[PDB]
């Protein structure tokens, strides 16, 4: 039997699933940085986008999924009572505190803000903001407002990544040519000859394990 | 109709006659005491055969329109 | 019960009204999980190839 | 008991319906069971039919995991699945780069498509090793294998005790694959690098000698030279050497409850 | 030989001796496979092969059917004369009362009458069973004053039983002379 | 305890270290039952234990 | 009818036949190579699956047909066969042996005995001796662990045909990249110009034809 | 040995004797597997091998189900000579009543 | 030969040897498949190619 | 529920004819819930697949 | 013992070592039913032994 409206409510939320993750977890992330490297390393497929964004995935349900098994145990609590929309509301909210923290953690407190009064601001005939007393608002910034003030600063530490690993590439490409030149060994395209350089370079220094790691110690200690 | 390979009227000739010899003296008390009963039974047998048929046709039409 | 207290009771008006339903819930309980596990499915394919 | 085998049928299909979930991602991965090749109506029928074939517990008993809460769980063995997949695929994952270096080295840039059925870039060479890999690894039986691998990672780790994949090996998982790869590409690369270093030092006594575009006429007939005599090793070094055995479940997964 | 099947049969007119009469005659019988059971009665068991087991219990149960169709409860007129009294009902008509006295029929009819388990015995082998089951109220007694003799109808064994209690019952009488 | 003994899977969780001796079982029996917080019946054919 | 359970069964029989002919019949197998045939042409959405699948269903009809008959001549035949529970379980039984030979005969050995061997170590437990008929007569094996290596086996064999196809088109394309290259128009894209020599070469072959005959002929002798 | 299968049956009409005189007749008696049970009664316990079993089980239910049509309630008569008094009711015409004595 | 069909008839108003003088007339009669059964009784057991 | 296990409300055509429509609007309601959300939720999935 | 032995499914699970002498295995059986938490059963025919 149950309840006719958690059930829609349960259904509805499986189809929206792969939207969500798409959009409001640490995937956005890693499947970003790996296809970045595989550019610089200047050979397109290889790895395949099915390696990385299997790899991708896996990874990112080590820091969600014990958010919302976590959710779910806070539901499934048979000793609760209510009286009034009001009060089940709150608990309602209440049982989302542990998905807002890490949107909270990892996002611009203005951004977020500006979202804020985004959303109201159209309707008020008022300059005044301190008309409320931050304790309460600063913890409760709403969830439509996190989620896209969390993936614009997700992209944005990508790119912050990647550019620092485009670097040695480069390098490497100017001492090629600076070679060939100073043997006259003019009419020959030094891609030909870094492409290989390059790839053996990085996997001799095994160049995705320690870019794995170096994910994985923002969101988790491994240990 | 048969279930293929499963291993596994008296009365109205009886009434017939009865018929017969009433009407050929329809005074006589043994006569009609006798046909009343004749009468009597032939009527309760066709209703319950009649009555059991139906009831037959009534499941298998309603299997048949449970999956159709 | 296998072999304890008796079979076949199609027939006795009370019982017969707690069997109603849970042969309907445990029918829409299976049907549920059926649809859960391809959404699932269908979920980790539509990430995986975009 | 009057409705047990009602009851019965029932525990019976919502066994199936668990086991869909992490049998059917093994399905997507594999070359010769994705999408692009098995489609309409026969794909779930078969699906089903091989979860009710490896399932470990008597089907006629009532499932034990009636009493938690769905989606964590169809997540779970969502993910397991997921990791099989790809410990299954990876004989055909180095072959494919294999192809990809090649088509690469000998120039041949322009020629690759995306493929519909994963959403790969595929070359001209990378679908050609990729097939005759198929192919040999079915020839080998590795068929039985397959479903060995399931069954076993069914009785040494179960759903409901949270089986979940190991951490530690994982974040080795890609560069295993690139070594692999690379180390079995290597023999090609080096002959031509050594060509066309040697046409360009000729090019010194004939400047005007385009010696660019002499290699490009050059490089795919020694490409397709070369590979041809280190051909026949290649049936032997991937049907054993690569594919993946039961005994390994042991060290990739273990159980967290 | 994995193919060997056997069943159980049972029958309600006919004995497992007439039934291999049956067999033999027809030249089915065979001495391998014989049917296992009690002469006297109506239930064997056989095994074998298919079509010798088909056989059998096709032809056991329509010959159950075909003599299923036959009556064999004869019945059997019995004449016996009286030797020391008269058939009849009598009526003496004392001063006090009008007094009856009933004769062996009336007497032995009020009796049986509406009896329906089997008559047993008087004092002072399915074949046979089903033989013995007779009831006890169709024994039929009119009395015949021309020759002073009862005709009675019925079973042989009840027709034996009248008999009996007849010749029990049939004293002569003693005289008696008052002063 | 001469009796077969069954054990509730609430109680089979817990653990258990050290050196007993078995003698006047059924006194050893009822104070453990204190210490580790069992409960304890027996109808006659055998002994059933319970968290 | 003249029961009525057996109504019951045919109706519940009738609304499973599909799956039934979707996962232990032929039709898993033409259906794999037609799709086959259309990948290695290199083209998208012609011929259309509804075509391909028309004619995979007809030519599934010939090879099917007989053994369909014979269940329903078998099933009707009008002659006393059966008294009681254990000559009934028997006589429905026996007719389905003339499928089970069917799909014993082509499903893979080593497949039938896995799924054998894991049936058994479910119901009377893994210590069971692990049988290895490694020499063997396999004893009328259940039909539910015998249909799912018929399936698998089925698309071994359909891939298997449908790698040989492939190989001269690979030549095709190798060889118009090459002498692209060799005339250094490295701009242009092969695939126009190779689409074309793959049909020709196709319709000399008169493909459709060579490849329908063996599909059947591999089914009878 | 795992194939044991065992029953319980009880019968109305028919003794255990009678069954096991039945048996014994029909050369189908096994002193390994015997009925076990009262022999006035007709309830038993019986185990063994299958086909054993089920041959016991179907002939016992058949050859009680037949005996239905047996009757053995038989009626007897006997005839009982009244030594110190007349057998018919009397009736005494006093002048003033009518008196009858049954 | 492995067509051999077989069966058994029984007849309530006509004997045995009332039926083979009808195949003898009738010119069906074949005495490599006779009639197997009791002449006085009706019933019988029958052998051979299908038609 | 209350309205059929109590006895009076259950046999009293007053009392039916109320529970009827009880009925209904409770039917009614919950399949437009349902429906609205169902083309909710399409609407984002048909415009992020495009 | 002189009798067919059925062991069940769950009782097949465990497992023992070592030698045994069995003079009198009706005293044996006691002992390692005791020992190893076992029940069993003697219908006459044969002896049935569960966990
Ligand atoms: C919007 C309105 C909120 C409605 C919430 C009510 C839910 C309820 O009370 O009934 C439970 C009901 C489920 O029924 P139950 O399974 O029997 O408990 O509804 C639900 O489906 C639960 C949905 C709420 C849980 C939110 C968890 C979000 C975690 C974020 C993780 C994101 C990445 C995913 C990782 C992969
Ligand atoms: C792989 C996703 C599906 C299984 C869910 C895994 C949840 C995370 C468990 C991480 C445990 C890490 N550990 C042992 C260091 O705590």
């Amino acid at each position: 039997m149950g309840n006719d409206i958690s059930l829609i409510a349960l259904l509805a939320f499986s189809t929206l699933l792969p939207f969500i993750i798409a959009s409001g977890t640490c995937f956005v992330k890693f499947s970003i940085v790996f296809v970045m490297v595989r550019n610089a390393l200047g050979l397109q497929q290889i790895p395949s986008n099915m390696t990385l964004n299997g790899v991708a995935l896996l990874l990112s349900m080590f820091v969600m999924w014990p958010i919302m098994h976590d959710a779910y145990v806070y539901f499934e609590d048979e000793d609760v009572t209510f009286n009034d929309i009001s009060s089940l509301s709150k608990h309602v909210d209440e049982g989302l505190d542990g998905y807002r923290d890490y949107l909270i953690k990892y996002s611009d407190r203005e951004l977020v803000q500006f979202f804020e009064n985004a959303q109201l601001k159209r309707q008020y005939g008022e300059e005044t903001e301190t008309v409320k007393r931050d304790k309460d608002e600063i913890e409760k910034p709403s969830i439509f407002a996190l989620l896209p003030a969390y993936a614009l600063s997700e992209i944005k530490s990508a790119f912050k990544i990647g550019f620092y690993l485009y670097l040695p590439f480069v390098v490497v490409d100017l001492v090629v040519s600076s070679v060939l030149l100073a043997l006259g060994m003019m009419m020959m395209s030094p891609v030909t000859i870094s492409t290989p350089i390059k790839l053996v370079l990085f996997v001799a220094l095994d160049g995705w394990t320690l870019l794995s790691k170096g994910l994985i110690l923002q969101y988790m200690d491994i240990a | 109709t048969p279930w293929s390979g499963y291993l596994d009227d008296n009365l109205q000739t009886q009434v017939t006659e009865a018929l017969d010899k009433l009407a050929a003296k329809p005074s006589d008390p043994a006569l009609l005491a006798a046909y009343q009963s004749k009468l009597s039974e032939y009527n309760l047998y066709r209703n319950a055969q009649s009555n059991t048929v139906k009831v037959f046709k009534d499941i298998d039409a309603a299997i048949i329109q449970n999956f159709r | 019960t296998n072999r304890i207290e008796d079979p076949n009771l199609v027939t006795d008006p009370k019982e017969l009204a707690i069997s109603q339903e849970m042969i309907s819930d445990y029918n829409l309980y299976v049907s549920m999980v059926s649809t859960l596990t391809r959404k699932g499915v269908g979920a980790v394919e539509t990430l995986l190839r975009s | 008991m009057f409705y047990a085998l009602y009851f019965e049928i029932h525990h019976l299909v919502a066994s199936a319906a668990l086991g869909f979930a992490r049998v059917a991602p093994i399905f997507f991965f594999l070359p010769f069971l994705n999408s692009g090749v098995l489609s309409g109506a026969p794909r779930n029928a078969i699906i089903i039919l091989v979860a009710l074939g490896v399932w470990p517990h008597a089907l006629n008993e009532a499932p034990p995991f009636l009493s938690v809460a769905m989606i964590p769980l169809v997540l779970q063995e969502a993910a397991v699945g997921v990791m099989l997949g790809c410990l299954l695929s990876w004989p055909f994952w180095v072959m494919h780069a294999l192809g990809c270096i090649i088509d690469n080295q000998r120039g041949a840039t322009l020629s690759s498509s995306i493929d519909p059925a994963n959403g790969i870039d595929t070359s001209e060479m990378a679908n050609f090793l990729n097939m005759f890999a198929a192919v040999v690894y079915l020839q080998n039986g590795g068929l039985v294998t397959m479903v060995d691998v399931l069954n076993k990672s069914y009785q040494l780790c179960d759903p409901m005790n949270e089986c979940t994949p190991s951490l530690p090996p994982l974040l080795t998982f890609i560069n295993q694959v690139a070594q692999n790869a690379l180390v079995l590409a290597s023999p090609v690369v080096l002959v031509l690098l050594l060509s066309e270093v040697f046409l360009g030092l000729l090019s010194r006594f004939a400047p005007q000698m385009n010696a660019f575009a002499i290699s490009l006429t050059v490089k795919s007939g020694i490409a397709v030279l070369i590979m041809l005599l280190y051909f026949s090793p290649v049936l032997p070094d991937n049907v054993l050497r690569l594919s993946f055995q039961a005994t390994g479940l042991s060290s990739w997964f273990y159980e967290r409850g | 030989a994995s193919e060997m099947r056997n069943a159980v049969v049972s029958l309600r007119n006919v004995s497992l001796n007439e039934f291999n009469n049956f067999l033999k005659r027809s030249g089915l019988y065979n001495k391998n496979y014989p049917l296992r059971g009690d002469n006297r009665k109506g239930t064997f068991y056989v095994s074998g092969p298919p079509v010798y087991v088909d056989m059998v219990v096709n032809a056991a149960t329509m010959m159950d059917k075909q003599n299923d169709g036959i009556e064999l409860g004869r019945q059997k007129i019995g004449v016996m004369r009286l030797n020391n009294t008269f058939v009849g009902d009598r009526t003496y008509n004392l001063r006090d009362q009008k007094m009856v006295i009933p004769g062996i029929a009336t007497a032995i009819e009020r009796l049986l009458q509406g009896e329906e388990q089997p008559l047993g015995n008087i004092v002072s082998s399915l074949q046979e069973a089903l033989k013995q089951n007779a009831a006890a109220g169709n024994i039929k007694i009119v009395a015949y004053p021309d020759t002073n003799s009862l005709l009675v109808k019925g079973t042989a064994e009840q027709v034996h039983f009248i008999e009996m209690l007849v010749k029990a019952l049939d004293v002569a009488k003693r005289h008696v002379e008052l002063s | 305890l001469k009796e077969p003994v069954i054990v509730s899977k609430m109680a089979a969780r817990k653990k258990i270290t050290g050196n007993f001796e078995f003698h006047d079982p059924n006194a050893l029996l009822e104070k453990l039952s204190l210490q580790l917080g069992l409960i304890w019946y027996f109808d006659g054919q055998a002994i059933y234990i319970y968290d």
